[PDB]
């Protein structure tokens, strides 16, 4: 029985993971550093909060905010290193998830990304910049954030045919159902999420300071308290995301540390997309694409492009396209691993395997050894991909966030996964199909 | 037969008045002519087409057959909407599919957010006919091919340009109108047709200027800002009292037209229009219908309210309105059978068929409301010459 706790009781999710780490150079976050960063923003947050509250005439009732290191964000935090986000069966994050689930909010405001788009509306423009979507960052009483993306589709619903990727939608049970595919992977790559029912009104508009947030929360014909993207709503190009009527259910994911610790570098994908009606990039044509890619730095090091593989492999299995950019840690360097951040858009169509997600590993032809093990794993029935899937969901609020064509999507997207390690072998041999690096 | 025992009825053989040179539209000082310019030169004062003209049903049958020589985008924006021109020089207004048929517009949609749906043009003609008001223009139904009806036969640049290929392999196209005109919006065909509803053209302003009112019931078109008239319970006491809403003849034509609007629920009659040429002393053109017909689990009371303050009705409409609720002649069996005949049929999801008499009893019920507490002689006009 549960074939979820088999899988992480294999010898696979248990043997040591080389090399191995020193400390303090292969943990990104410096302890000492951190904490006083966070407790200066912390210091902040509660000077710049009662100034508003004064303005505002509320009593300040209640003590100010206290940053306790057995927050769940700062361990998350501090536990980053360069095997992964997280930790393998790790307690914090277990904690982590249960806190974004439960604690109450602070604050909410339009993020970043946006709102440093400063106006900015272009009806015409078929691929807007994504910064105009529908997405908030809420803060909790421990201080820590997470982004907030909103149900926008029924579970039962897929991106109708005839849409291309860049205006597919934007689900948070894929956000949610791409962290457990994560763990499940031992990937360990994505930041945790949970599902959540937020009471819009109580846990949003009335805790920003965002004047225009503020604005853009109406109610419906049908009283119900809605609010939406200001720029798709202007163009017409989606609605609103009204509650029943306050209650609205969405996906928090866990915010990676400050930008002022430990720095990002938006790398763009080899594989991307034209980004157009028509018209296709040269991978989309050429077979002999990898060939190009190899000779390129810093792909020559053949470890960065294995890192890629992963990910042509997680997409294709969520069916994401939408990979344009790749993060990483700078910290870590060209072999650090990969960021898989804004997994929004995979599950989708159910019925639909999209093979050009695949590519890198397609015409690449060459897959990390320890990926390549647990994908041959989840193929077997004891600890099949979609049955420990199931399993690991249902200890979401927001179950079921995968409707069952999609779990059965998954076993059958891992055969031809598969079918591609063992196809493109008899083509090169196991010489450079596999590698077998610590 | 149904159908056909309705015109068979007494209340459906009441002539309009004589006309005279002054109340015809376009004096003949005709037999090779097309169909819509037939349709053209019949219009009189008190009426758009005649309750047996062999024409308006010939009219109907070119909308949906007859080939199409060129296709241009509407001038400005509001909603994507279509001219095209057949090979007999007739024009027609086109409205593509936009949503589906069992599809119900979401509750939280106020009024302005609503689509156009082709299915609320086609069924507003069949409804506004069976009503024997004839204020509408002939729409009827057609499966357009988007190719060679659409892209391949028009010059507007800026249409053609949004004629893509989807990842179905389907031909997808949006246009450049105001509201829901982009590439998520885009109408598509599987693989290369799609189904609108082509409303056949008034006569150009060039040689028949149309007048253009602004309905004193007109909505907010604003959230959280209400009209006036939803805080003041007599509000059309200030109505029968302003310039031309004092005469008889249009403090009724309102009435005619928001029991219409109720019964398909087209909340978006903001304006209406006369025809000029002919003054104030005429019938009202029933355009833009298209907001209609989008849910059959609803009836919006807020556009009775003209109704419901006013309270006056014709006679005529009103023993009308009764004969289409009694099942010999029933509402829903009428209309059913009127638009089986659409090339596009069935036009209307069932239950909207069934709705169209629920709202008639409330209508109706509605009536007696206003004429026991005003009286009977002053709620309703009389006609009986
Ligand atoms: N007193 C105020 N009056 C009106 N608007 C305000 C006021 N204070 C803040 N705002 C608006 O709300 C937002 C404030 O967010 P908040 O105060 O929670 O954190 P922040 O300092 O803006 O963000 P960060 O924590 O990233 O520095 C600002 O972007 C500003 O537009
Ligand atoms: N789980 C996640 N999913 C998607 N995006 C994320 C996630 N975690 C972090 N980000 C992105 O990282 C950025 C966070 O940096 P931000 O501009 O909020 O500064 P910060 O990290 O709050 O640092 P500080 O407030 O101390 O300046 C946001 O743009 C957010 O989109």
């Amino acid at each position: 029985s549960s074939k979820l706790q088999a899988l992480f009781a294999h010898p696979l999710y248990n043997v040591p993971e080389e090399p191995p780490l020193l400390g303090a150079e292969d943990s990104l976050l410096a302890s000492q550093e951190a904490l006083r960063y966070y407790r200066r923003k912390v210091a902040r947050w509660n000077r710049r909060h009662k100034m508003y509250r004064e303005q505002m005439n509320l009593t300040s009732l209640d003590p100010p905010l206290q940053l306790r290191l057995e927050a769940s964000w700062v361990q998350f935090h501090l536990g980053i290193n360069r095997h992964g986000l997280y930790s393998r069966s790790s307690p914090v994050v277990s904690k982590l998830l249960q806190d974004m689930r439960h604690f109450p909010t602070i604050s909410a405001d339009y993020s970043q990304d946006e709102k440093a788009l400063l106006g900015a509306c272009d009806c015409t423009q078929i691929v807007k910049p994504s910064g105009v979507h529908l997405k908030l960052v809420l803060r909790f009483s421990d201080f820590g954030k997470a982004m907030f993306k909103p149900m926008r589709q029924q579970r039962d619903e897929e991106t109708p045919v005839d849409f291309f990727y860049f205006i597919d939608f934007q689900r948070h049970n894929a956000e949610i159902a791409a962290f457990h595919l994560d763990r499940i992977l031992d990937f360990r790559r994505v930041p945790p999420t949970v599902g959540r029912i937020v009471n819009v009104t109580k846990e949003i508009l009335e805790v920003t300071k965002n004047e225009i947030l503020q604005s853009v929360f109406f109610v419906s014909p049908a009283s119900n308290v809605c609010f939406f993207a200001k720029c798709p709503y202007m163009c017409k190009t989606e609605y609103a995301v009204c509650g029943k009527p306050h209650l609205l259910e969405g996906s928090l994911s866990a915010f990676l540390p400050s930008l002022n610790l430990a720095p990002r570098l938006s790398v763009p994908n080899p594989w991307i997309r034209s980004y157009t009606l028509a018209g296709k990039e040269e991978w989309e044509v050429n077979p002999l694409y990898c060939d190009t890619v190899k000779q390129i730095y810093p792909y020559n090091n053949s470890q960065r492009l294995l890192n890629v593989i992963d990910m042509a492999i997680f997409d294709f299995l969520i069916g994401n396209m939408d990979r344009h950019h790749y993060e990483m840690f700078t910290k870590f360097g060209d072999d650090g691993f990969l960021i898989h951040l804004d997994n929004a858009r995979g599950f989708g169509r159910h019925s639909h395997d999209e093979i050009s997600i695949l590519s890198p590993l397609s015409q690449c032809c060459m897959i990390k050894k320890k990926t390549l093990l647990h994908l041959q794993l989840l193929a077997q029935a004891d600890y099949r991909l979609s049955d420990v899937m199931r399993e690991s969901l249902l200890e979401d609020q927001l179950s079921p966030v995968l409707t069952e064509p999609h779990l059965l999507a998954l076993d059958r997207r891992l055969q031809t996964i598969l079918r591609t390690v063992e196809g493109c072998i008899v083509a090169h041999g196991q010489q450079s199909v596999i590698v077998d690096g610590p | 037969s149904l159908l056909a025992r309705l015109f068979e009825h007494p209340l459906y053989r009441v002539a309009v008045p004589p006309l005279t040179e002054e109340d015809v539209l376009f004096n003949v000082n005709v037999d090779s002519y097309p169909n819509w310019l037939k349709f053209h030169i019949g219009i009189n004062r008190y009426e758009l087409y005649s309750r047996h003209n062999p024409a308006i049903e010939a009219l109907l049958h070119d909308l949906s057959s007859q080939r199409i020589t060129s296709v241009a985008m509407k001038s400005g924006g509001t909603q994507l909407k279509l001219i095209m021109t057949f090979q007999n020089y007739g024009q027609a207004l086109f409205k593509p599919m936009k949503q589906t048929r069992e599809q119900e517009t979401p509750p939280d949609f106020f009024y302005f957010s609503d689509y156009e749906r082709h299915n609320a043009e086609i069924a507003a003609f069949h409804l506004d006919r069976i009503l024997d008001f004839r204020r509408v223009p002939p729409v009827a139904g057609r499966m357009v091919n988007m190719t060679k009806e659409i892209r391949d036969v028009t010059r507007d640049k800026k249409l053609w340009r949004t004629f893509f290929i989807s990842p179905a392999n389907n031909i997808c196209f949006y246009g450049e109108c105001s509201y829901y005109c982009s590439t998520e919006h885009a109408l598509c065909g599987k693989p290369d047709q799609i189904e609108g509803s082509l409303a056949a053209f008034l006569p150009d302003l060039s040689l028949a200027k149309r007048k253009t009112w602004r309905n004193p019931w007109r909505r907010s078109y604003h959230k959280r800002k209400k009209a006036e008239w939803e805080v003041d319970p007599d509000y059309c006491e200030e109505v029968k009292q302003t310039p031309p809403y004092d005469s008889s003849h249009r403090i009724l034509d309102v009435m005619d037209m928001t029991i219409f609007d109720f019964l398909m629920g087209n909340m978006d009659r903001h304006h209406y229009e006369t025809f000029e040429k002919f003054g104030n002393e005429t019938f009202i053109i029933h355009l833009d219908n298209g907001r209609g017909f989008g849910k059959y689990s609803h009836d919006e009371l807020s556009i009775l309210v003209p109704l419901q303050q006013c309270c006056r009705i014709r006679k005529s409409t009103y023993l009308r309105l009764q004969l289409l609720a009694k099942e010999e002649y029933k509402l829903s069996l009428l209309m059913a059978e009127s638009l089986r005949g659409d090339q596009v049929a069935p036009v209307l999801y069932q239950p909207h068929l069934e709705a169209l008499d629920r709202r008639l009893r409330v209508v109706l019920k509605a009536v007696r409301d206003c004429v026991e507490r005003n009286g009977l002689h002053s709620v309703v006009d009389d006609d009986l010459d």
